[PDB]
DNA sequence: CCCTGTCTGGCGTCCTCTCACCCCTATGATCATGA
DNA sequence: TCATGATCATAGGCGGTAGCGTGCGCCAGACAGGG
């Protein structure tokens, strides 16, 4: 079945696999990251209950007070949306909350408080999310854009190569804390092993283990095994377990039960190995010279004297043998330091180490963290405990914990938020394992590596850092005032709470001005995942490896749509079923593929979790059950494509749009497109700008209605129902009664948003697309937005093109464009200017607005009214005059030189005091008036459905036919009818319109207080006027067109309608394309573009045909049919037995200007498909119809490809760009001229245009050009003179820049000067 | 080097143009140097013609009468 | 990637060969914006170290030039002599091996005429004034340069050529990338360079030389192939000789560096005591 | 201005959160133990004037 | 620079004047009412610390800020390095009788030829056309031609036509990377407002059409024509300076 | 004094176009209202 | 008539009784560490 606008135009479908998981709410990061940040969140995290509960309680120094926390709460911000874009505030909410202070009193911190208060109080202003997932911070709409940076936990880089000039790697361990001080270990080529803390200076590392209190024996009771040696009657014995000599080669003959079984000069095999250890040989016989270089463990002190005999971590000679050994002990415990297997890292670096135990530790800590200062004991504890050990200042947050549990090998992930010793020691110990040789180090581009911020993360940290400023305000004034007088409101402020998050969405290097002209741009723009930003990565500087598809982007982050030019890779766009993980990664859906069947549920895996599985690809065969039909089938293992059996798979991917973005969805044909030529159609589809009247597209990917709906730009119904009323203002929805509340009655009004400028000047219109007393369905399109038709995208339109060589008017890149195309008014697109004014104040009194002007006469005051201020209407030309402005000298608003328009639009603000003049007054009765009427049918038209409701009640139990519009309609509840539901439900909507209508009262008094009020504003301003020129851009030679695949073009020559070629039918072709940009430019996508749109318009014409002999609807149902079924086992399967004979001649009425396709991305309609729809047509198979000449009038030879592509016009237009200058103003530090084209300025005649100038013999030339022309003044009045009166003569001089330049070099202590 | 034959140079305002400027003026400011405006660039700085073109018959002018 | 991709563009791609090609589509794309950033700034350290390098003189009046040869790398002859030899003064005058008998004077411009007559008689090296080694004090004569590129004649008395010099060498920058036996095959004489060669018991000629450079003297003169030949090379012919196309002539091991001999006697060992200076390592699963 | 306290003991970031505190007299990276020449042998002075400066 | 709003967000110079002055004059205040003995030391510090700001920000120890993390400028950060004194204002300046626009094909030019739009050659030519209309007596002064021009009267196209004729222009493309970037030619009024560019020139520019954009320079004095004529004209550049081969390969 | 490692200074394309942003918080003084 | 409270206007450089910094990289030449 399909809903109502689904019959208006159903789109054919090619595609093949059918899909099992519909594309999601494209907008769910914004909206679901910012309602996870503000919400009542219970137990503790997340949200804003994790910064008020991890920054509270503030407790006092030592006053024992303390001021606790109890709850939050935002109040209805005082401004709505529109309201807030129309005066230019924040749009932002209140944030109320209930702090309580308590006061102890003396001798018990653990006794009673005398007193307590309660109270709430006011900090900061918060701004809200609208519903499109965008923010609006000064009257301008503004994102915020997830930031892709490192995950919190350890992290084990190798160094590899580059240091030292002699191949040895490095190794580093980089924990990485959410919050708080770094930490890295690593490595030297001396093989030492050296920590830092925040890239200060290093240490040696087991500096820091005495300062978790490990004395040395346990330091190497830790990190190394041991080897006991016995003195038993015969050359000091020894305990040898043959697994250390795996590949040793011995000094001696090493013999046991009385066999030979390891040569001297030879090692150790490994069934010598399994000898000893079946033989279960325990003690050997060792030399003198074996223990000559072994690493004692432990201290040894001789009973007798007291004294030390050797030292912890020291190799043993002779003598300390001789001393240990007379002194009692038989047991000698060493280390086993091999080449390969346990190097002597620990003990090198206990060689090193001058301290001796934890007090020393600490205080070497103190004095790498503060250089040169007096350490104490109680100091250096303290450090130490806040460096990592503490939960104020070091913090690692649960996505921090769950990596540092997961790449050590733990079990549990879930631990404090603090370090501990076994944390630190694990890290030393899978540093020295990956020394070792065992296990592998960790790449950085790996998506199991890289954590997505969103909005709320990014403005809880914000948030936060203002809560620890103001800690370090009620700190300072907790305990330094008089206690109790005062309430928990004097105490704490509301500046830098209220600094802090407005400092970060109105600017930070992330919160940026949302790009939108298009219904994509904006969808595109709030997914987006940025590298750059605070935490990141730089442009300038990085580099090679981060610019780069890693094997994990697959399905995660999109590999075609990013930016081209200076960041590449960095600017990544989210891609479509992909989501964010609980923790912050990023995770995509997969099919549980159970041992034969590929089961239909939906699964979501991580980036780690799909390394470990076994993947099939998206598009594999399956017939009918999930039982793939080959026995080889191509899959992914472990970031490596390879080919697998049919059952040792255990995911398939969804569906096969997943691994590209909703930008470069959009595009038909995507797989036949080189991927550089679709990152350029990509871009630039979504630079697009919308027209006049917005078409569709012939050849689209289904794609279109949920970019269309789910973004903001249509009106989408919320409840469905009837249509009562369309007007190009409003639509009324009259709700059905299987959907409808019981109380407040409800029929819906959506106020449409009518011509109003946009962010990028287009014009974001809203146009009704429904009939009258249509039915509509929950969920559906009521208005269509800008570039959307009937609920669909429509960016550009499609037109006739031609792939010939056309007499070397489309020689690169060019178009070219027959008069057709701007006759029909089809690419003329609406721009809108904002042009403000200020009355500012200065001195010698204030600025006059008023018409009363010198210096001007009837030419100019025509079209200015009693007031100064322009009509609404009146169209100007480029310098006549819309707002008139004299200071105490003519300082008036004109219309910038170059630009006509229509004033559509003029707003007046005042600020309070001031006397408003005639028109103000004008504008505050009309909007008096139109606020007036809109509340009374906001009334009238809820009371209509009100008394509605109460007919459709009365129809039932005492009915009165005739006695029910004899007396006067409010009156409609005291008729005959008992105490039943009915009654009840005539008392709840009297109920109701009470509320109406005290309700009305005291909101029509409040917009009357809201109208008549003035304006806070800027310090010293009077009033502001702001027009709004609307202009009408057609189409000229120099526009920027492109299709979307990639292929540009200046528009290069609009011909005549006769000059184009046409066909033997009679119809000129629109656009000659240029077919030398095919084969090198390898996007071949658009000739089966072009050809699949020759065969949707063959079947529009043949509908057109059908339908203009006025036809009988069993001919059309025939035919339409025939149209949609055509194909392979598709999923479209749609009959018009089941349409009435009602619908498919409304149907054909959509159909006729073409026959809309859709063709999915991966899974399209292949060559045979487009050959048997031109089949079906009357089309010529080969697509190519043979073309005659429009000036000769003879034929092309070797017949030419025509089709119908979908063309966009791009916003670079030609009268943006075009700028000329004979003499301007000139800049006021070096006397050169201004920079730009809104200040009239001049092309920069740089450094490179010097070389090529100096490269010719051009003398003269350069002279003027850096002396006279540019910078020398009195040179240059000479010149103006000189070329006035027709003398072509310079009078040199010097710049005066030069000049400059002696001016800040002398202003040092050196001595320039100029001698001769 | 290209970079080095470029910094050292009997000229301090061609390898002022070039990079780091501190180090050229002060080796230049503590030994007196001084530029006699020496070919292209100094002539480009101070706004006068290159000895190259037309400029070039200039100088050997205004060298013959010094 | 050991499983390629197997399907045009013509025909459809699926998810893995299009994501595959993304990784060297956007791997091309990245290469190209740090090459304009490293290409710009070596067009500027160029154009600043030139600078200055003006053509001030017409003649400067010396005789050592650099000698231009054809490069020969080991294959066919890359460079020929035409197209290194085109409009650049003569050093020494050249004399055809039709010895006292000159054939260009001494201060002739080389154009396009004179490079063919240089090709007829198959001259050897055409020995010829570079600016490197001029005389001008302050400046480049005009001589030394050669013919104005760009135009036909010579060079102009002031046309800087260090700019332009620059800028042709750092203008393509932007196209540049940024990340056992001799075998003949062409037919001629053979000749040897700084070689110490002497005769086997075989009766080749073996070679006591790293320095040793094989050449192949065609019939007119020049030569069309050079080889570096290593030290200890056995060679299967020897100098002045003729071999034919196909030949590997020569054959060494580029594992062991030979120590062959020169005279034929005993071998004895001198300084050379057991334990100390040579030590006893028996190959165990060999026996030698 | 002159204060006496004890360096070591009490550590200096928990008294940073008041005023008293720009930094040591230094001449020095250390804290450079100053004389008290006026508690000492220069008790009581400003006979320059009270020209109340300018 | 005034705002314009009341306010003045001064530049880094006058700050660093400021805060040595401010340090001098409490230092010459605490000389003149006697230093506490081993005291005159701490302020001399800090007015050290205050000049090696003000000369060369940055090169000692932490850099100042005004705001917030950007430390400002000093004098040696205004000689030095890009956005200083030598490289963006005395070796590249910006200059008058000059102007930019997107460029596009036109095949019907003779090489020596582009085409210019008429508002472009009627912005960039002003001062001829005023000395042609005070030199044939249409206009008595300076400003009534000003205004005949402001009008665009049916007569200065035939000024305009008579000042353009023999009067070549350089055309720029904007990454200038070898010497045949820089070219002139001779223009040809065009209704519209794109620069049209002959095809066969487009191969020394490295310029296809799909967005380039060029900018027109005007030699004003008379040897600047003859240089513009006898040394950069586009039929006089067939040859690259890079080797022997022509320019003018057709693409 | 003769290496050899560390440190801190230099440097990292051109041209153009668009947009926002460019103190708020605290203390003191004056005026008005209430007792 | 006097006192208290509230509102408005005018006036300066981590904010705090610490700690923030952490994702470039190469070359080069001086300063110093080890022997
Ligand atoms: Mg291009
Ligand atoms: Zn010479």
């Amino acid at each position: 079945v399909y809903s109502y606008t689904e019959k208006k135009r159903i789109r054919k479908d090619f595609g093949k696999r059918p899909q099992v998981l519909d594309v999601p709410y494209l907008l769910s990061i914004q909206l679901d990251s910012f309602q996870k940040f503000i919400e009542q969140d219970p137990e503790g995290q997340y949200g804003l209950e994790a910064a008020f509960r991890s920054v509270f309680p503030i407790q006092s120094y030592s006053g024992n007070s303390e001021l606790q926390y109890v709850s939050y709460r935002l109040g209805e911000p005082v401004f709505d949306v529109q309201e807030c874009q129309i005066r230019g505030v924040t749009y932002s909410a209140p944030l109320r909350v209930k702090l309580r202070l308590v006061i102890y009193e003396r001798e018990a911190p653990e006794g009673t408080v005398k007193d307590i208060k309660e109270q709430e109080v006011y900090m900061g202003e918060i701004p809200l999310m609208t519903d499109n997932g965008t923010f609006v911070i000064n009257g301008t709409e503004r994102v915020i854009v997830s930031q892709l940076h490192r995950s919190p936990g350890v992290f084990f880089d190798s160094d590899k190569g580059k240091t030292h000039s002699s191949g040895k790697v490095l190794y580093n361990a980089r924990i990485i804390p959410y919050r708080g001080s770094w930490l890295d270990f690593e490595f030297d080529p001396k093989d030492n092993l050296f920590v830092r803390i925040d890239r200060r200076r290093k240490l040696p590392a087991t500096i820091i283990l005495r300062a978790l209190n490990y004395t040395t024996e346990q330091i190497l009771d830790l990190f190394f095994e041991k080897v006991i040696f016995e003195i038993r009657d015969n050359k000091l014995q020894m305990e040898l377990v043959p697994e250390r000599l795996r590949g040793e080669t011995a000094s001696f003959d090493i013999e046991a039960n009385g066999k030979v079984y390891v040569e001297k000069g030879r090692r150790i095999t490994a069934r010598h190995i399994r000898q000893l250890e079946k033989d279960d040989v325990k003690l050997i016989e060792v030399p003198v010279e074996y223990i000559a270089g072994k690493v004692v463990a432990k201290d040894y002190i001789d009973e007798s004297t007291g004294e030390l005999i050797c030292a912890a971590n020291m190799e043993l000679s002779l003598d300390l043998l001789a001393k240990l050994s007379q002194s009692g002990h038989k047991r000698i415990e060493t280390l086993f330091t091999n080449d390969l297997d346990h190097g002597p890292y620990i003990s090198e670096t206990l060689r090193v180490d001058p301290t001796n135990d934890r007090l020393s530790a600490l205080v070497e800590i103190y004095r790498m963290m503060r250089p040169g200062e007096p350490p104490t004991r109680e100091a250096a504890e303290s450090l130490f405990e806040n460096l990592f050990f503490s939960e104020d200042r070091y913090d690692l947050s649960a996505v921090g914990r769950m990596k540092f549990n997961r790449s050590l090998l733990r079990e549990e992930i879930e631990g404090s938020g603090i370090l501990s010793k076994d944390d630190i020691i694990d890290v030393m110990k899978k540093l020295i394992d990956i020394r070792n040789g065992k296990g592998e180090v960790d790449d950085i581009d790996h998506l199991g590596n890289r954590r997505i911020r969103s909005v709320g993360e990014m403005a809880e940290n914000q948030f936060r850092v203002g809560l620890v400023r103001v800690e370090r305000a009620v700190k300072e004034r907790l305990s330094l005032g008089d206690l109790d007088t005062l309430m928990p409101q004097d105490m704490i402020n509301a500046k830098p709470i209220s600094a802090a998050v407005k400092e970060f969405f109105g600017s930070s290097q992330l919160s940026q001005f949302m790009d939108q002209n298009n219904p994509l741009s904006e969808i595109t723009h709030k997914r987006r995942i940025s590298a750059l930003g605070p935490g990141g990565l730089t442009r300038e500087r990085a580099g090679f490896e981060v610019r780069d598809v890693h094997p994990t982007h697959y399905g995660r982050v999109c590999p075609i749509e990013t930016p081209e030019g200076p960041n590449i890779g960095l600017i990544n766009s989210l891609s479509v079923y992909a989501q964010t993980n609980e923790y912050g990664f990023l995770e995509t859906p997969y099919r549980k593929v159970t041992d034969g069947v590929v089961t239909d549920e939906i699964h979501y895996l991580s980036a780690i979790e799909e390394g470990n599985y076994v993947i099939a690809q998206a598009n594999s065969n399956l017939d009918e059950e999930g039982h793939f039909v080959e026995d080889l089938v191509t899959c992914r293992s472990k970031g490596e494509s390879s080919l697998f059996s049919r059952d040792q798979v255990d995911y398939m991917d969804v569906s096969t749009q997943q691994v590209v973005s909703v930008g470069a969805s959009l595009i038909p044909f995507l797989e036949h497109d080189d991927a550089n030529r679709a990152l350029m159609g990509a871009n630039m589809q979504r630079q697009a700008v919308p027209t006049l009247r917005a078409d569709k597209p012939l050849v689209g990917t289904g794609m279109e209605r949920a970019v269309a709906v789910d973004s903001g730009v249509t009106a989408v119904a919320k409840r469905g129902g009837v249509v009562q009323y369309v007007d190009a203002s409003r639509i009324v929805i009259k709700v059905n009664e299987d959907e409808m509340y019981p109380g407040e009655a409800g029929i819906d009004i959506y106020n449409l948003t009518k011509y109003t400028r946009s962010n990028q000047n287009t014009c974001i219109n809203q146009m009704p697309c429904v009939s009258l007393g249509e039915p509509v369905e929950r969920g559906d399109v009521l208005a269509d937005g800008p570039s959307t038709d009937l609920g669909e995208l429509a960016l550009g339109q499609n037109m006739r093109v031609a792939f010939m060589p056309w007499n070397g008017y489309n020689f690169e890149d060019s178009i070219l464009v027959s008069e057709r195309v701007v006759q029909e008014d089809r690419f003329t697109t609406i721009h809108i200017q904002e042009l403000a004014c200020v009355s500012r104040d200065t001195k010698l009194g204030p600025e006059e607005i008023t018409a009363d002007i010198p210096n001007v006469g009837e030419a100019a005051l025509s079209k200015l009214d009693e007031s100064g201020i322009v009509y609404i209407g009146a169209e100007v030309t480029g310098g006549d005059i819309l707002v008139g402005k004299v200071t105490p000298k003519d300082s008036s608003l004109r219309v910038p030189n170059g630009v006509s328009g229509t004033v559509i639009d003029v707003q007046v603000f005042t600020r309070d005091g001031v006397e408003k003049d005639k028109r103000a007054l004008e504008i505050e009765e009309m909007q008096l008036k139109q606020a007036k009427k809109d509340l009374s049918e906001e009334l009238q038209i809820l009371e209509a459905g009100l008394f509605s409701r109460i007919r459709a009640v009365l129809v039932a139990g005492g009915v009165e036919a005739e006695k029910l519009d004899k007396l006067p309609r409010d009156r409609w509840l005291e008729l005959g009818l008992t105490d039943e539901e009915k009654q009840n439900q005539l008392e709840q909507l009297a109920e109701q319109y009470d509320e109406l209508k005290h309700e009305f009262e005291k909101k029509l008094e409040a917009k009357r207080r809201k109208i008549t009020q003035g304006d806070d504003l800027a310090p010293g301003v009077l009033k502001i006027v702001k027009v709004y020129l609307a202009v009408k851009r057609r189409i000229q030679p120099g526009d920027k067109m492109a299709g979307r695949h990639g292929n540009k073009g200046v528009i290069s020559k609009i011909n005549p309608i006769e000059d184009m070629p046409y066909d033997e039918n009679g119809t000129p072709v629109d656009i000659v394309l240029n077919p030398l940009g095919v084969p090198s430019r390898m996007n071949i996508g658009q000739i089966l573009e072009t050809h699949l749109g020759m065969a949707a318009k063959g079947i529009g014409d043949k509908i057109n045909a059908m339908l203009k002999q006025q036809q009988e609807v069993a001919k059309l149902r025939e035919f339409i049919q025939r149209a949609y079924d055509l194909g392979a086992d598709v999923r479209q399967k749609v009959d018009l037995s089941t349409f009435s004979d009602e619908e498919v001649m409304r149907l054909a009425e959509n159909l006729r200007k073409g026959m809309p396709i859709a063709t999915p991305v991966f899974d399209g309609a292949k060559e045979a498909e487009i050959k048997e729809l031109l089949k079906l047509g009357d089309l010529p198979t080969s697509g190519q119809i043979r073309l005659y000449d429009g000036r000769t009038g003879e034929q092309f030879e070797r017949p030419v490809t025509v089709g119908y592509m979908y063309m966009l016009k791009l916003n670079h237009l030609v009268d943006d760009k075009m700028h000329a200058r004979s003499t301007g103003s000139y800049s006021l530090v070096t006397q050169q001229p201004l920079g730009g084209k809104a200040q009239f300025g001049g092309q920069r005649f740089g450094e490179m245009e010097v070389w090529a100038l100096e490269a010719y013999g051009a003398a003269y030339t350069l002279q003027e050009m850096l002396t006279v022309k540019s910078d020398d003044v009195n040179g240059r009045t000479k010149m103006y003179k000189n070329i006035v009166d027709g003398n072509h003569q310079m009078e040199p001089g010097m710049p005066e820049s030069f000049n400059v330049l002696l001016k800040e070099i002398r202003s040092l202590g050196i001595n320039i000067e100029l001698e001769d | 080097g290209i970079t080095k034959a470029s910094l050292a140079t009997e000229s301090f305002i061609s390898a002022a143009s070039f990079q780091e400027t501190t180090r050229v003026l002060t080796e230049a400011a503590v030994a007196g140097k001084r530029d006699e405006l020496r070919g292209l660039k100094e002539n480009v700085i101070v706004g006068r013609l290159i000895p190259a073109g037309t400029g070039y018959a200039y100088h050997q002018d205004r060298m013959r009468r010094r | 990637i050991e499983t390629p991709i197997t399907a045009n563009f013509r025909e459809g791609l699926n998810v893995l060969q299009y994501f595959i090609s993304t990784h060297g589509a956007r791997k091309g794309l990245a290469d190209t914006a740090l090459k304009t950033a490293n290409s710009g700034y070596l067009t500027r350290r160029l154009v600043d170290v030139a600078q200055d390098l003006v053509v001030t003189e017409d003649d400067c009046g010396t005789h050592e030039g650099i000698m231009m040869t054809p490069v020969i790398e080991g294959g066919d002859v890359k460079e020929p002599l035409r197209d290194r030899v085109l409009g650049r003064v003569t050093a020494e005058d050249v004399l055809k091996p039709g010895t006292a008998d000159i054939l260009v004077p001494r201060n002739t411009l080389l154009h396009e005429q004179w490079c063919d007559l240089l090709e007829e008689n198959s001259v050897d090296a055409v020995k010829v004034r570079s600016v490197v080694s001029c005389d001008t004090d302050f400046g480049v004569c005009a001589h030394c340069y050669g013919r104005d590129l760009a135009r036909g004649h010579i060079i102009n008395k002031g046309e800087a050529i260090g700019v332009i010099a620059a800028q042709s060498i750092g203008e393509p920058g932007t196209q540049l990338t940024m990340r056992s036996s001799i075998q003949v095959k062409n037919k001629g004489s053979i000749k040897l360079s700084n070689v110490k060669s002497v005769v086997n018991s075989s009766g080749k000629l073996v070679i006591t030389s790293r320095n040793t450079e094989l050449k192949l003297i065609d019939e007119f003169g020049r030569t069309k192939e050079s080889y570096k030949v290593p030290y200890g090379a056995v060679l299967a012919k020897g100098d002045g000789e003729q071999v034919a196309g196909g030949e590997t002539v020569a054959n060494w091991d580029p594992h062991t560096m030979p120590v062959i001999t020169e005279v034929s006697g005993f071998v004895r060992f001198t300084d050379m005591i057991d334990g100390q200076t040579i030590t006893r390592q028996t190959d165990e699963l060999t026996g030698l | 201005l002159f204060v006496e306290f004890d360096p070591e003991v009490i550590h200096t970031t928990t008294i940073n959160a008041t005023r008293g505190v720009s930094h040591f007299v230094r001449f020095g990276a250390s804290p450079a133990i100053v004389p008290s020449a006026v508690i000492h042998q220069l008790s009581v002075y400003k006979p320059k004037d009270i020209v109340d400066p300018a | 620079v005034p705002l314009d709003g009341g306010r003045f967000a001064t530049s880094d110079l006058n700050d660093l004047y400021r805060r040595v002055i401010n340090r001098n004059n409490r230092l010459k205040r605490l000389l003149d009412l006697a230093a506490p003995d081993i005291i005159v030391r701490n302020e001399k510090r800090m007015l050290q610390e205050a000049v090696d700001a003000l000369l060369d920000n940055g090169r000692r120890g932490r850099a100042i800020t005004g705001s917030n993390k950007r430390p400002l400028k000093s004098l040696a950060d205004m000689i030095k390095g890009k956005q200083g004194r030598f490289r963006q204002n005395l070796l590249g300046k910006r200059v008058d009788y000059s102007g930019r626009s997107v460029i596009t094909v036109g095949p019907y030019l003779r090489l020596h030829q582009c085409g210019l739009p008429k508002k472009m050659a009627l912005e960039l030519f002003k001062p001829f056309i005023y000395g042609k209309l005070e030199l044939r007596g249409l206009a008595t002064t300076i400003k009534a031609a000003k205004k005949m021009v402001e009008r665009e009267e049916a007569v200065v196209w035939d000024i305009l036509d008579e000042v353009i004729r023999e009067h070549p222009v350089l055309l720029n493309r904007a990454p200038t990377l070898h010497r045949l970037g820089i070219q002139a030619f001779e223009p040809v009024l065009i209704e519209g407002k794109a620069i049209q560019l002959h095809p066969l020139v487009c191969a020394a520019y490295n310029a296809d059409f799909d967005g380039d954009q060029m900018a027109v320079h005007v030699p004003l004095t008379l040897e600047a024509q003859l240089e513009a004529r006898a040394l950069m004209m586009s039929t006089n550049n067939i040859l690259s300076p890079a080797n022997g081969e022509p320019i003018i390969v057709p693409s």
